[PDB]
């Protein structure tokens, strides 16, 4: 049924698995319009499907043509999602189709269900998990392909770099979900902390710095640290 | 008019005969109902007194053959058994009547409730839905279970209602995914309607015939089914006038009849609430949202 934390090692176990976050599917700007009233205008927004074992992330672009003449778009948004899911199971080798699909809010259920309904076997749950991926536009090179895209289109990243020969899928998740609760929290201070060093790069082929295990160590702190501390700020603790 | 006699009443039990009901008292003289109207389907039910479980009952016409209910000690029941002899039937009632061992169907001139209660609803049909075909008549109970309830377990002994299932691709279109599913006009008009069921008509009288056996019987699949049936319609963007207009009747009728102390049991909240207030049809049910909202206005 629901994933929550007293299945948490589920996640990385071998069966294959897929968490889809619509979060970022449909993202306006509110303005002003020359008459005083107020209307949105979309930009460019994504669908987010991890493989939390192997750091798998199908980035499918939502380009805003997608909501041209479209009316309620923020329902149109959870179905568009599931449509584009359901598209990706299907192009999958049998071999590489999920067997559970994991929603990070319940509103994706039905719309999810009801495109997989030729995949009988494969599981669609919800989680109690509160996830961070929303903060996946503040990793600067998805946004950047996001934002520059012009047509559909679905780009490829391992969000785990290269931590997989290093440590195990459960420590990366942990870290990610770290780095991305840190961001959501306050993006500024997370980038500073995580670029503050200009010995440290990303590679061309990465997302995140190339931080030896001790530097690791060191910036997870830092970002533990930042997230308590707004914490303390917004409570007045 | 027409008679259903009794050969005994050996153990004490509450008769049912469609929405009345009497007390028979252990051992005591009754022989039957008559002045049975003509022209409708009828239900006779029983609750015994010793153990209410099981309500029990048969749906029959009295136009399709001579009935007679008599109580068999081995499996404990009243059972409908049909006479071939017409002559020695027609001798059975004419003694009880003289000897004055019958009630009459107590029908008030002016009260269509029972015609209103089974307007579409046809023995045939009702012979679909449970099977027997050696009977003219057709047995239902409090435990029997629907076709689509065993699917989620004796076949022979099943409610075979036309499964409704939203999220299922007899329901969904490929390709059109949102718009059936939050528009169930495809559903309702191609597959069940022209599909499945042929006409309205047929469909009113398994919406109509689910009611009653969930109403007399308590039977949880019926009422599942009735409230099925009803949200497919009212979900449904596109519904020809004349068929949400009998339907706002065909309800009205229902409500009008369920007992106010079984509502609770018998009336889905979420069904009710998204029918008269959220759905494409929350303005097409006036009197049927009338009588709800006087009579039960706690479930809204
Ligand atoms: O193997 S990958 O990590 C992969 C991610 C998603 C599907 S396959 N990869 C493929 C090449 O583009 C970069 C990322």
């Amino acid at each position: 049924g629901a994933m929550n934390s007293s299945n948490y090692a589920e996640l990385f176990n071998n069966d294959i698995k897929l968490f889809v976050d619509d979060t970022n599917v449909y993202r306006v700007t509110v303005h002003k319009t020359f008459e005083g009233n107020v209307a949105t205008k979309a930009i460019n927004g994504c669908i987010f499907t991890l493989n939390p074992k192997t750091g798998h992330l199908f980035l499918k672009i939502i380009h805003t043509s997608v909501w041209a003449g479209q009316k309620r778009l923020s329902q149109l948004a959870k179905w568009k999602t599931a449509e584009e899911v359901s598209a990706l199971v299907r192009s999958l080798p049998k071999e590489e189709q999920p067997k559970q699909i994991i929603v990070t809010r319940k509103a994706m259920l039905d719309p999810l269900e009801v495109h997989m309904l030729d995949f009988p076997n494969i599981a669609i749950r919800p989680t109690e998990l509160r996830l961070p991926f929303s903060a996946a536009m503040s990793i600067d090179k998805l946004s950047d392909v996001v934002m520059k895209a012009t047509e559909p289109q679905m780009v490829l990243f391992n969000i785990y770099d290269d931590w997989l020969d290093r440590i195990s899928s459960y420590t990366a998740f942990s870290r990610l979900t770290l780095l991305l609760r840190a961001l959501k929290t306050n993006e500024e201070s997370a980038k500073m902390i995580l670029l503050s060093d200009p010995t440290i790069t990303i590679k061309s082929y990465h997302l995140w710095p190339s931080f030896t295990d001790e530097q690791w160590i060191t910036i997870e702190s830092q970002m533990r640290d930042l997230i308590l501390t707004e914490y303390g700020r917004k409570y007045n603790v | 008019m027409n008679t259903v006699p009794f050969t005994s009443a050996p153990i004490e039990v509450t008769i049912g005969i469609d929405q009345y009901s009497f007390n028979v008292k252990e051992n005591q003289p009754f022989h039957g109902i008559k002045d049975i109207p003509i022209g409708h389907v009828h239900v006779i039910h029983f609750q015994h007194a010793d153990n209410s479980s099981m309500r029990y009952g048969y749906w029959f016409d009295c136009r399709m053959g001579n009935f007679y209910i008599q109580y068999d000690p081995k499996d404990g029941l009243y059972k409908m058994m049909e006479e071939r002899d017409g002559a020695k039937f027609e001798n059975i009632v004419h003694n009880f009547k003289e000897r004055q061992m019958m009630v009459s169907y107590p029908k008030i001139d002016e009260d269509d409730t029972w015609y209103n209660l089974t307007e579409f609803v046809q023995m045939d049909k009702i012979r679909k839905i449970v099977r027997k075909d050696e009977n003219q008549f057709s047995y239902v109970d409090s435990s029997m279970t629907t076709v689509q309830e065993n699917e989620l377990s004796d076949p022979a002994h099943s409610l075979n209602y036309t499964v409704i299932n939203f999220k299922s691709r007899e329901a969904i279109r490929p390709g059109h995914e949102m718009e059936d599913f939050l528009d169930k006009s495809y559903y309702l008009n191609t597959v069940m309607l022209q599909g499945i069921f042929k006409n309205s008509s047929n469909y009113f009288g398994e919406l109509q015939f689910a009611f009653l056996n969930a109403m007399f019987f308590g039977n949880y699949g019926s009422s599942l089914q009735w409230h099925a049936m009803i949200e497919l319609i009212c979900s449904s963007a596109t519904v020809p006038k004349h068929m949400l207009d009998k339907l706002d009747e065909i309800l009205y009728y229902q409500i009008k009849t369920l007992p106010e102390q079984y509502s609770d049991i018998l009336l889905n909240e979420r069904v009710w609430n998204i029918c008269l207030y959220s759905s494409f049809q929350k303005n097409s049910l006036h009197n049927t949202e009338k009588i709800m909202e006087n009579k039960y206005p706690e479930l809204l």
